[PDB]
């Protein structure tokens, strides 16, 4: 029953289409505000 | 209840929430501890004179299970600002991680932190999942170690896994070594963090090395000047690409080990001949050491040379590939099909740390 549940999770990542800029924009926003905690 | 995902790197710990497209907290995997209590991350490196620092993770493997316990403590309570008692956590392990470490990993999570449920996932595998795949070989090069991990239908092929003891530290160290003789003394731990910054902003890889070396020896079109805290601005010429060249030529720093383009080739050639084409056509790159501009097309050139001349060779290298391993974890945990793959605490008390395999 494990392999069954284990394939179901793989068809999910297989049927995934990565959105590279909703990522790269969320990366560049989080990076921007980390970089701001430099007051002194 | 939303989950937590924490990638434990040799150099930097990346952690956030399942569902987010980016990690929330990023800090060095460092624990400092005076003989009087004990500080984590950028706190610790701010005071190198009072403290003595120790990286609890060496080459992707956890070696210090007390300092690690406080890194995870610092992650939850300080950086993420969240009670781990009410959220499942997905941790990441290096490829070829001993079963001993895994059992310690779960033991600490449930007894020290009382996490309701958990799962460990191989770092390279999550990288592949991030690019929406279950088959393909992953070049995971980070701060401490570089791996070539062939993956097929979820599982990695351990016997085919190649590894190279060369990463961001070696590169930052060689950048110091080459800048030192052009005239410029970079030798102390303070001067290193700006050399590291030199590396991350002005370094690229060449497509043709000898050709680029000839271009620099004639003109300065590849010139780059820097600026040390202290107002000087500099010129770095061929150092820009001779630094990441060691990734393809370990010979530069006295290693007889093979370059990352050959270790990729070798790693595929040991896999089942069934799969080799799918590996060639799904070469995903992950980690922060892979963030040099032009490294995909250099890898593209070097693999097409080694591989069968007719073979399809595609090289995936997303712009977010620095946090690629984390995003894979963020994805996997949020997938509604995965919640039965969680290892609940109700089971750990019933079976023990041995349960996580
Ligand atoms: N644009 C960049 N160019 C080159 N190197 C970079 C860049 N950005 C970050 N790095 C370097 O990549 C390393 C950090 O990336 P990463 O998070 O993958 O390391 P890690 O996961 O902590 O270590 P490991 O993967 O070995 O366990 C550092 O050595 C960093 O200097
Ligand atoms: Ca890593």
């Amino acid at each position: 029953t494990f392999n069954q549940v284990r394939e179901q999770v793989m068809v999910a990542v297989q049927s995934l289409n990565p959105d590279h800029d909703s990522r790269v924009e969320a990366i560049d926003k989080a990076e921007k505000m980390w970089e701001m905690e430099r007051k002194l | 209840t939303t989950a937590l995902v924490c990638d434990n790197g040799s150099g930097l710990v990346k952690a956030g929430f399942a569902g987010d497209d980016a990690p929330r907290a990023v800090f060095p995997s460092i624990v400092g501890r005076p003989r009087h209590d004990s500080y984590v991350g950028d706190e610790a490196q701010s005071k190198r004179g009072i403290l003595t620092l120790k990286y609890p993770i060496e080459h992707g493997i956890i070696t210090n299970w007390d300092d690690m316990e406080k890194i995870w403590h610092h992650t939850f309570y300080n950086e993420l600002r969240v009670a781990p008692e009410e959220h499942p956590t997905l941790l990441t392990e290096a490829p070829l991680n001993p079963k001993a470490n895994r059992e310690k990993m779960t033991q600490i999570m449930f007894e020290t932190f009382n996490v309701p449920a958990m799962y460990v996932a191989i770092q390279a595998v999550l990288s592949l999942y991030a690019s929406g795949r279950t088959t393909g070989i992953v070049l995971d090069s980070g701060d401490g170690v570089t791996h070539n991990v062939p993956i097929y239908e979820g599982y990695a092929l351990p016997h085919a896994i190649m590894r190279l003891d060369l990463a961001g530290r070696d590169l930052t160290d060689y950048l110091m070594k080459i800048l030192t003789e052009r005239g410029y003394s970079f030798v102390t731990t303070a001067e290193r963090e700006i050399v590291r910054d030199i590396k991350e902003k002005l370094c690229y890889v060449a497509l043709d090395f000898e050709n680029e070396m000839a271009t620099a020896a004639s003109s300065s079109s590849l010139e780059k000047s820097y600026e040390l805290p202290d107002g000087q601005v500099i010129t770095i010429g061929n150092e820009r690409f001779r630094c990441p060249e060691t990734l393809f030529q370990p010979s530069f720093i006295g290693m007889e080990s093979a370059g990352i383009h050959e270790t990729t080739y070798n790693s595929i050639m040991k896999c089942d001949i069934d799969i080799r084409k799918d590996l060639y056509a799904n070469n995903v790159m992950s980690g922060g050491t892979t963030m040099y501009p032009g490294i995909a097309d250099r890898m593209q050139k070097e693999i097409t040379a080694l591989a069968p001349s007719t073979m399809k060779i595609k090289i995936i290298a997303p712009p977010e590939r620095k946090y690629s391993v984390w995003i894979g974890g963020s994805i996997l945990a949020s997938l509604s099909t995965f919640q039965q793959m969680w290892i609940t605490k109700q089971e750990y008390d019933e079976a023990g740390p041995s349960i996580v395999h």
